[PDB]
DNA sequence: TCCGCGTCAGACTCGTAGGATTATAGCATACGTGA
DNA sequence: CACGTATGCTATAATGTGGCAGTCTGACGCGG
């Protein structure tokens, strides 16, 4: 184990050796990005992919032509923090390196005519940050990942289109990743058609003839041929055994000197085999078989040169005997079957208005052009750029591959663009699929759904602005002069910049990043999403794709999508699924060879893995030999039964990889009801940070990858001990083994401290090691906001009783202990941005000072002489952070304040008051202040302090980084002089400036000082050049909005602790709202004295079949009973030795304890930090489904001296008398939800008003009024309340007379009604009448 | 109407009515000047299409589309659909004297009684304190009544307790289904921001404390209040009004 | 059937003549010579030209329908002063109407609040030069960044910016979820509040028995000086049109009026109670 | 499903009864969330009507 | 008279957050109000 | 006059247009 394991192990129970290690969780996001900005040189990806497509481009004369060389990123202007503070995108400028060549028309490509080549900038890109999410416009944020149906053919079906005949109408679609969809299908009538972009109908024959097919040629593709010799006088015909099947015999068959088949009898396989094996090829037959045969060729009387017959022509005896008189022995007719061979072609080919190729462009350009007179010109053009053009029509690699894979081709790889074969395969197996050899696919399955990842999406915008670009480059181009246009000056940026800001900003998979919890994040950005653009939407969504698809097992969590609306749509990825290289979902899975399960691991696509059988995780291994037993519970095909040892091919690797991330967190999830468990793995994901960062002693063992794999904690970059530890920074010097031979190697990591987060939660970084600690490489240096010691610590486990309670626990209401408000482990912190704009208008600018009319000196005190509120000053409602005035305009003073201002004087100022101050009700510390004022507008006192702050606080930062550097770099430079000259302390005595002149012998050690002195010189200048930067940065005035002259930020701290109505929840999806915080005295308390803290209702169990949280009580408490043990003999201070022995038996308890933890290994100092951690509870893990038994647990509660049941003898707080029997009493793990209740109290008396309907507006935030909506009213009509209904209506809604005269009656005690009409049916009528609709009221 | 930042927000139908005018414009000028016939037409054509999409945007063909992508909001839209002024503003409302807070139990209440937290019931009778506050002289004017209230002094909370009593008001929970989904209560105030619900006609409600919310509304005129105390007070409706079953029944 | 107006415009258009040297010579000889025919017929022929300029401005203010109309308009104005005895093309010299006319159109119509072509024309070399300082700044140009290269003020640049803003939609909603716009939040600042109206009535009313409680002289100079029980807002010398005709007396009164009315704000419980207000 | 789930809830399911569980159940809560809206339109429609 | 295309509907309250884009030559003459 | 707002003219020849939509569904009428 690990040094940071050493201080604290998690007791396992999993049974299942893990092959496979979960993978970095955040790899999609990383991975995906990283292609679309790296730059590949041949396989184009990413910006390379979308300059090689666009470009080179040419002007509409064809002489002058734009040309792409490379490109580069700039480094960002603002790193990551100062974006955030300032609120600007994280990004890097894009610079181009673009050549204009010019040719000229007198030479026929004259290349060397003008050549200019420069590096034009278009636009800067937002850059992904170290854990995968971008910062756009000072707020991180993360483009979920999409799933759409993949590019290339598909095949389906409505089962019974039209209800009435109920016939299955089969149907192609190509569908290409870039370009139009070429869609074909059947008819009632067997006509198979052919449409584009569902287009009006067209026979399918029309096409073949675009591609330049006769009717000949396409009767010869799709259809095979029967052959009729005419000989002597009799008709002879060309026989194959297998083709008259099923059928009735119409004459009588025979062949040589046999008769097989007599008139009207039925054909059966002997017959059949009979033929075959008599070597039957020629039978004799009756002329009037052929009346209804179809010729497939041409035939033309050699003497005459006239059609006999065309092509598609249905034959009769007359047609035959001018055709054996003509000279034709020999006659090709389709082979055709009502059954096996369907003619489909042959009928459509009758339906087909079109004669030649022309005649069926025209008809195409006709549909999708329609009325608009044609040319051949245009035809060509439009059928050419439809399917057949480089340009508009793009498969891509995984549409190609999809389409060849569909079509049983052997070549993944090829063309974009449709070939000729394509389009008539696709028609050849759409026939098949009709005759009945082959099947339809289905969307649902994971095999047609790919997944897009961000930089895919980042591409496709990047392609857009390329080709709007290329639209004013082109223009340009043409009008442009040869000589004096620069090529930077025909590209704009702007329409680059647009279209991908538009992407990471306008799109609906780019959204604010769920940081309430590093849980949130992490799965937040393994999530998949099938709506946004090129996918389906909310109102467009049926069932079936909601549902759980067979495919969707180690890929897709089945158990992990929200409740609402976005039920089927939005799902987190399984664990140790992955992105397919084309974009499918793969899953890794253990090969079984002979029996033998080997540790070679194989990722199957959807598709790969239907053909082999699997078997499951849970088969109990032979310790690395095969199957114990010999069946073996396996599923292929999508299905699930038993099986042989030998016949399994692979085996599921982990329990777990059924599982997304957050249900994996679930403990014995396996004993919980998948809908209760979704709201369990959703419900986690909302779980507050409280002030107290608690372990969960009932966890999984996921806790500890989540925290660590999400980033929010500071792990170790490499190996060492801790140099300086502080609450700010941590200083760790790196061992010689890891430590790099140039630098001094001293990993310095600046802790990120109280930040504000995206749900106004508390982000802060605490430091977890102590000062001098030996550390290992990829260790937890500090926790983030939500983990303890590197597990995952979202909320925290506490003592539980199951039991009714007075009511107070009525419908899942919780009863809550006192004792656990004053520990304060609930409180939460909340860091709210409260911002002061100080515009220019039309009247003058507004002024940040602290001079206000009518502001008291009890205001003013916590103001400075700026206006802005002091660091540390503690506010409640109304008080003002930043005191702001505003010029006003004239304002006709009414008569009663003419009169009031000429008796006091106190003619009002020129000045208003626009003050920014506290939200009513919000209480807070101010922790920070920030000022952006413009380049030019004089700096308020206050900004200038701040700068001085930050000046002098970023010289500290810098000078400690170079004495930390150098020291650390002379330590070094030092031991190489000894190894030579060893003087240690004679060499320290004379000043450590004049050391670098002292050399060595000429080895390579005299190189190692040659680079420590050329690195300590570069170090100098690179001091000067970044305190140069800092400095600008901090001098450099904003850029601001038009308008806004400055703008002060505030930043409060508010303290909020748990109260009645706020939300709690464990993590079996049991929710609950607290109803009442109780006196210790009065809980229910045990025999030993200690009380509970909450009081859950039992009668939440068992309907909701949520059995995991009694499971996780019992574990709790037996976790709890060993702790309490542990802080006994730690009270007691038995000895190290004692300690010892009863640890090691607890940690050895579980019938098959996959994990052994000797501590014979451990020293008497490690066992000592170890018991230390472990007496608050011992901390214990139940993987998913690899999970503790009921035996082990109860094994576990005698180890703490605990019942069997689990239920334990309590008594009433109040009386003192015992409750009548045993109750479940445990540690339950439990998190306070972010639905505080200070969030959703609301209340409104009379406020503003909408501006058209004159109602109240909506929304606690623009402080709205309730919407009494149609169902409310309704409510009113039944009962008969007609005054209460008119009121909702009249004075409380729009009739502005009324509310006026109604409050006036209200404040005059007299309750009268005095309604009038509502404004909103004034509006209604106007509105009416605009339309031309004269309403008009009659009166009485 | 201007933004604070100097930005301007307009309706849609000033982008349709300026197509229009504008082409009709030009179409005057083109038949001051005499221009043939065809250019005619397509001038009276445009006009036509102005003129349909201003009336009834996408009821002709493809709907005037905003640079947003989004169709254009014409006459006809603001009438018609959901949005529209009949469904959306005039059978149902925004509505004053309105409130809205997560609820829990209170098995202590009476079948006729609700928690009502105090800040929430403060604001909520806002007007009947003022007037009370003129009464008792305590406040001179509505100024001096408004700024005892914001400094919430002590014998405003004794004025509050003094108007609420033998007031009901009535809770509401989403969805509204029958006439039960709304209940008048007498109010008792209690420090805490949580309604507290009555148990009994959790079923009613259909009202479950997971952290479901309720709406509060107060019946201003002597005629509503006693249209709530009479028709809409839980202790008078027990029985559903759809089958002849008392709708309160212990849980 | 067509029904698409575009397509039924081009239609029509496309089956009138490309006219020749010569002939645009020959009819336009007679056009300026006053022939209803000669026009037209160069019009009509000319119209396609009109469509091949009027899908260059197109995705800036208008539709192409739009343009095609103000495009024919410019050639019209080109057919009126064409010049048949000058050497130089009706092609070269309509090209020139039909851009102008387009291009001063999208200037007056493609914006809601109307600019001038004056402030429209400032904007756009300012708008040119900040794309030409982008192209070798790599990041995008400051408000005083572009006001150094043109040596002008920082406010004429900030100005022409801010009149740049582009408008915003009341009825776009919010949230990508089509419920709730900007219409469903903005308030009427304008109307006030039943608060603040029964405020105004509790201040006139308190006014009237504050009137009738102070000296009969004192409340007639006094609220007649302010306008409040007189009809026209007076000053102290213009007092002296009524009956007090005093220039010192009607000041000493005035303020007599406003010190016994200051003791009857101390008592009632306003002067600093309400000096905050 | 020809092969049922065997065990129970306190037995613990494992990988493939839970999976199988899994379907009934989002079917279920799908239905909540989108079939109410006709529900509704029919008490719309009833209530307009009488 | 039937097929096919069109039009019409599709629960109720709460929430979050603000917001996007482009570009229209250059100069001479003409019209209306304050100093 | 000036300042702000507007109309106006330019002369190689140039003469028919063209970025998304993604397919929803069960029901109820309305021209061929
Ligand atoms: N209007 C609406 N109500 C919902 C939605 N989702 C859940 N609910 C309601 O919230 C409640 C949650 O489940 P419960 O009410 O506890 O279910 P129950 O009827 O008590 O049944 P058991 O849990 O088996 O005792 C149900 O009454 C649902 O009707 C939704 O999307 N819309
Ligand atoms: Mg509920």
């Amino acid at each position: 184990y690990s040094y940071t394991e050493k201080k604290r192990i998690r007791k396992d129970f999993g049974k299942r050796p893990q092959v496979l290690d979960v993978p970095y969780l955040l790899s999609i996001q990383l991975d995906s990005f990283q292609k679309f900005i790296e730059q590949d040189p041949e396989g184009q990806y990413g910006l390379e992919a979308a300059f090689r497509s666009v470009f080179p481009i040419q002007s509409y004369s064809g002489n002058s032509e734009l040309q792409y060389v490379s490109y580069r990123l700039g480094e960002p202007v603002f790193d990551v923090q100062e974006c955030q503070i300032r609120g600007v995108t994280y990004s890097a400028p894009l610079r181009v390196k673009l050549r204009l060549v010019i040719y000229e028309r007198e030479a026929p490509e004259g290349t060397v005519k003008d050549i200019k080549e420069q590096e034009v900038y278009m636009g800067e890109i937002p850059l992904m940050t170290d854990n995968g999410t971008f910062v756009i416009n000072g707020t991180e944020r993360v483009i979920v990942s999409q799933l759409h149906r993949s590019p290339g053919v598909f095949f389906d079906s409505d089962k019974g289109k039209t209800h009435s005949s109920g016939k299955v109408l089969y149907n192609a679609r190509i569908i290409p990743y870039r370009g139009s969809w070429l869609d074909f299908e059947f008819d009632p009538k067997d006509n198979l058609f052919v449409r584009i972009d569902r287009r009006r109908k067209l026979p399918a024959t029309i096409i073949l003839r675009a591609l330049n097919y006769t009717t000949e040629q396409i009767l010869d593709l799709f259809f095979e041929k029967v052959i009729f010799e005419i000989r002597d006088n009799k008709l002879q015909m060309e026989l194959v055994p297998e083709r008259l099947r099923g059928e009735t015999a119409s004459f009588d068959i025979e062949a040589n000197g046999k008769v097989y088949v007599e008139k009207g009898r039925r054909i059966t396989a002997r017959h059949i085999r009979q033929l075959e094996k008599d070597d039957v090829k020629l039978i004799e037959v009756p002329v009037e078989y052929i009346a209804g045969k179809v010729v497939a060729k041409d035939y033309i009387d050699e003497s005459t040169g006239e059609l006999i017959c065309a092509a598609n022509m249905e034959l009769s005896l007359d047609l035959l005997a001018k055709l054996s008189q003509s000279g034709h022995k020999r006659i090709e007719t389709l082979f055709t079957n009502d059954l096996d061979h369907g003619p489909y072609i042959s009928e459509t080919l009758r339906v087909d208005p079109t004669n030649d190729r022309l005649s069926a462009l025209v008809e195409i350009y006709r549909m999708m052009r329609p009325g608009e007179p044609p040319t051949r010109e245009a035809a060509e053009s439009l059928f050419e750029n439809l399917f057949f053009s480089e340009d508009r029509y793009d498969l891509s690699a995984v549409g190609r591959m999809k389409f060849n894979r569909s079509l049983l081709r052997e070549e993944i790889e090829g063309s974009g663009i449709l070939s000729k074969d394509d389009i008539i395969d696709v028609m050849k197996k759409l026939i098949d699929i009709r005759n009945g050899k082959g099947e339809v696919d289905d969307i649902d399955h994971l095999g047609n759904r790919r997944i897009r990842s961000v930089g895919e999406m980042a591409e496709n915008q990047f392609r857009v602005g390329l080709v709007r670009v290329e639209r004013a480059v082109k223009e340009r181009l043409s009008l442009g002069d040869l000589d004096t246009l620069m090529p930077q000056d025909m590209i704009n940026a702007k329409p680059i910049s647009a279209a991908v800001k538009e992407f990471f900003g306008s799109s609906q998979l780019s959204q604010f990043m769920d940081q309430n919890n590093p849980l949130s994040e992490i799965t937040h950005k393994r999530r998949i999403s099938a709506l946004g653009p090129g996918g389906l939407t909310r109102e467009r969504a049926g069932f079936e794709v909601r549902d759980v698809h067979p495919t969707h097992y180690g890929r897709v969590c089945p158990i992990e999508t929200p409740e609402g609306p976005n039920i089927g749509l939005i799902n987190s990825l399984s664990v140790y699924a992955q992105t397919n290289e084309y974009g499918f979902l793969e899953t890794p899975y253990r090969k079984v060879t002979d029996g033998v399960v080997t540790d070679e691991i194989h990722y199957l696509s959807a598709i790969e893995e239907g053909n082999y059988v699997i078997a499951q995780a849970n088969s109990n291994l032979d310790e690395e030999g095969h199957f114990v037993e010999d069946l073996v519970t396996c599923r292929s095909k999508g299905e699930s039964s038993l099986f042989s040892r030998d016949q399994v091919d692979y085996m599921d690797v982990s329990t777990q990889q059924v599982v997304s991330v957050g249900a994996s967190l679930i403990p014995f999830l396996e004993h919980d009801d998948a809908n209760r468990a979704l709201m369990g793995a959703n419900m986690q994901r909302q779980a507050v940070p409280t002030l107290r960062a608690d372990k969960p002693l009932v966890g999984t063992g996921m806790e500890r990858a989540v925290a660590v794999d999400s980033g929010v904690t500071a792990v170790a970059k490499r190996g060492g001990v801790v140099q300086y530890v502080d609450a700010s920074r941590i200083v760790i010097k790196v061992n010689e083994d890891e430590m790099y031979p140039g630098e001094a190697g001293i990993d310095i990591y600046n802790l990120t401290k109280y930040t504000r987060s995206n749900q106004n939660t508390c982000i802060n970084q605490m430091p977890c090691v102590s000062l001098g600690e030996p550390v290992e490489r990829g260790d937890v240096l500090a926790d983030g906001p939500s983990t303890d010691l590197g597990e995952l610590a979202l909320g925290q486990n506490m003592r539980v009783a199951f039991m009714p309670w007075n009511g107070y626990n009525f419908e899942d209401s919780i009863l809550v202990s006192e004792r656990v408000v004053q520990e304060d482990r609930f409180t939460t912190i909340h860091i709210q941005e409260l911002a002061c704009v100080s515009r220019d208008t039309k009247l003058g600018p507004e002024e940040i000072t602290a001079d206000i009319p009518n502001v008291g000196e009890a205001a003013l005190s916590k103001l400075d002489e700026s206006g802005i509120v002091y660091i540390g000053a503690e506010v409640t409602g109304g008080d003002i952070l930043v005191g702001k005035v505003t010029p006003k305009g004239e304002t006709q003073l009414t008569p009663e304040e003419k009169l009031l201002r000429a008796i006091f004087g106190e003619k009002a100022s020129d000045v208003k008051d626009s003050s920014l101050r506290v939200p009513n009700g919000v209480s807070g510390t101010v922790i920070d202040v920030q000022v952006f004022t413009r380049d030019g507008v004089e700096k308020d006192k206050r900004a200038l302090e701040i700068e001085e702050m930050q000046l002098k606080q970023a010289k500290k930062d810098l000078s400690e980084e170079l004495q930390i550097l150098e020291a650390g770099l002379f330590s070094r430079i030092r031991a190489v002089l000894v190894a030579g000259g060893v003087e240690a302390e004679k060499l320290d005595k004379l000043p450590r400036d004049r050391w670098l002149e002292l050399g060595l012998t000429d080895e390579e050690k005299q190189n190692q000082l040659e680079q420590l002195a050329e690195q300590y010189d570069e170090l100098k200048h690179e001091f000067e050049k970044k305190l140069e930067a800092k400095r600008r940065k901090i001098t450099q005035g904003d850029d601001l909005a038009p308008g806004v002259l400055k703008i002060v930020k505030v930043y409060l701290a508010v303290k909020r602790r748990i109260q009645p109505g706020d939300k709690m929840a464990g993590r079996h999806g049991n929710k609950g709202v607290i109803s009442k915080i109780n006196p210790i005295e009065d809980m229910p308390y045990d025999e030993n004295g200690t009380p509970v803290d909450i009081v859950l209702n039992p009668l939440g169990v068992p309907s909701r079949m949520n059995i995991g949280q009694i499971l996780e009580t019992h574990l709790g408490m037996a976790a709890k009973g060993i702790g309490d043990k542990i802080n006994a003999m730690l009270k007691q201070q038995q000895e190290v030795a004692k300690l010892r022995e009863f640890i090691q038996r607890a940690y050895d308890l579980g019938a098959d304890v996959r994990q052994k933890v000797d501590l014979s290994t451990f020293s008497d100092e490690e066992v000592m930090r170890l018991a230390e951690n472990l007496r608050k509870g011992m901390p214990i893990a139940t993987p998913v489904f690899d999970g503790a038994k009921e035996a082990e647990i109860k094994e576990l509660l005698k180890l703490g001296d605990l019942p069997t049941s689990g239920q334990i003898r309590l008594y009433d707080g109040r009386t003192g008398e015992q409750f009548e029997r045993p109750v479940t009493v445990g540690y339950m793990y439990m998190l306070k939800l972010n639905h505080l209740v200070d969030d959703k109290m609301h209340a409104r008396s009379t406020g503003s008003y909408s501006l058209v309907t004159q109602q109240p507006l909506g929304g606690k935030a623009q402080f709205g009024g309730q919407r009494f909506g149609e169902m409310e009213v309704w409510a009113l009509e039944a009962y008969g309340a007609a005054y209460t209904l008119q009121e909702m209506l009249t004075v409380k809604s729009d009739d502005v007379n009324g509310r006026t005269k109604m409050y006036k009656n209200i404040v005059d005690g007299n309750h009268q009604m005095e309604p009038g009409m509502p404004e909103s049916f004034n509006v209604l009528l106007k509105e009416i009448r605009s339309l031309g609709i004269n309403i008009e009221l009659e009166d009485e | 109407v201007p933004l604070d930042g100097g930005r301007f927000a307009t309706s849609d139908l000033n982008d349709l009515y300026r197509r229009v005018i504008n082409r009709n414009n030009r179409l005057k000028r083109l038949l001051d000047l005499a221009a043939p016939d065809i250019i005619v037409r397509n001038e009276k054509r445009m006009l036509q299409e102005a003129v349909d999409a201003l009336l009834d945007n996408g009821r002709r063909g493809r709907a005037i589309t905003g640079s947003n992508k989004r169709p254009l909001k014409s006459l006809a839209d603001m009438i018609k659909g959901k949005q529209g002024r009949f469904r959306q503003n005039l059978l149902g409302k925004r509505v004053d004297y309105s409130g809205r807070s997560v609820i829990t139990v209170g098995p202590y209440l009476r079948l006729h009684q609700c928690g009502l937290p105090k800040k929430m019931a403060l604001e909520l009778f806002k007007p009947f304190i003022y007037g009370k506050l003129e009464l008792r002289g305590l406040a001179t004017t509505i100024k001096a009544a408004k700024k005892m209230v914001e400094r919430e002094e002590a014998v405003v909370w004794d004025i509050l307790d003094e108007v609420i009593r033998e007031h009901p008001v009535l809770l509401n929970r989403a969805p509204t289904l029958h006439r039960l989904g709304i209940q008048a209560f007498e109010p008792v105030l209690i420090e805490g921001k949580a309604i507290q619900l009555h148990p009994l006609v959790c079923a009613a409600y259909n009202a479950d404390f997971d952290g479901d919310q309720m709406a509060v509304h107060v019946p201003l005129t002597l005629e509503a209040q006693l249209e709530a105390r009479a028709l809409m007070m839980s202790t008078n409706n027990i029985l559903s009004p759809a089958n002849g079953e008392p709708i309160i029944v212990p849980s | 059937r067509v029904l698409d107006a575009t397509q039924l415009y081009l239609g029509e258009i496309g089956y009138s003549p490309l006219l020749t040297a010569e002939e645009e010579v020959y009819f336009a000889r007679r056009a300026l010579r006053g022939d209803v025919a000669s026009r037209r017929r160069m019009i009509e022929s000319n119209l396609r030209l009109v469509v091949k300029i009027a899908r260059r401005y197109g995705n800036r203010g208008l539709a192409l329908l739009d343009l095609i109309e103000e495009g024919n308009l410019g050639l019209i104005r080109a057919v009126e002063k064409f010049d048949p005895e000058r050497g130089f093309r009706f092609s070269t010299y309509a090209t020139w109407w039909i851009r102008q006319t387009i291009e001063r159109a999208i200037m007056n119509q493609t914006r809601t609040i109307r600019l001038p072509i004056h402030i429209v024309k400032e904007l756009n070399v300012y708008l040119r030069t900040a794309r030409e300082l982008s192209h070798k700044l790599d990041h995008e140009p400051s408000a005083e960044e572009i006001a150094e290269q043109l040596d002008k003020p920082v406010d004429d640049v900030s100005r022409m910016l801010r009149l740049n803003e582009r408008i915003t939609s009341v009825d776009t909603p919010l949230g990508g979820d089509s419920e709730k716009a900007l219409l469903d939040i903005l308030a009427d600042e304008k109307e006030n509040g039943p608060e603040d109206t029964t405020q105004d009535d509790d201040m006139k009313q308190s006014i009237v028995k504050w009137l009738f409680e102070l000296n009969a002289k004192q409340r007639e100079v006094l609220a007649r000086r302010f306008g409040l029980l007189g009809y026209e807002a007076a000053t102290l010398e213009d007092v002296g049109r009524e009956i007090g005709l005093t220039r010192e007396r009607v000041r000493q009164i005035q303020v007599e009026g406003l010190r016994r009315l200051r003791e009857i704000l101390q008592t009632q419980g306003l002067n600093i109670e309400a000096l905050f207000l | 499903i020809e092969t049922p789930i065997t065990a129970n809830f306190r037995e613990g399911l494992n990988v493939l009864q839970y999976f199988i569980s899994t379907h009934g159940a989002r079917k279920g809560l799908a239905d909540t969330a989108l079939k109410t809206a006709n529900s509704g339109y029919l008490t719309r429609r009833l209530v307009d009507v009488a």
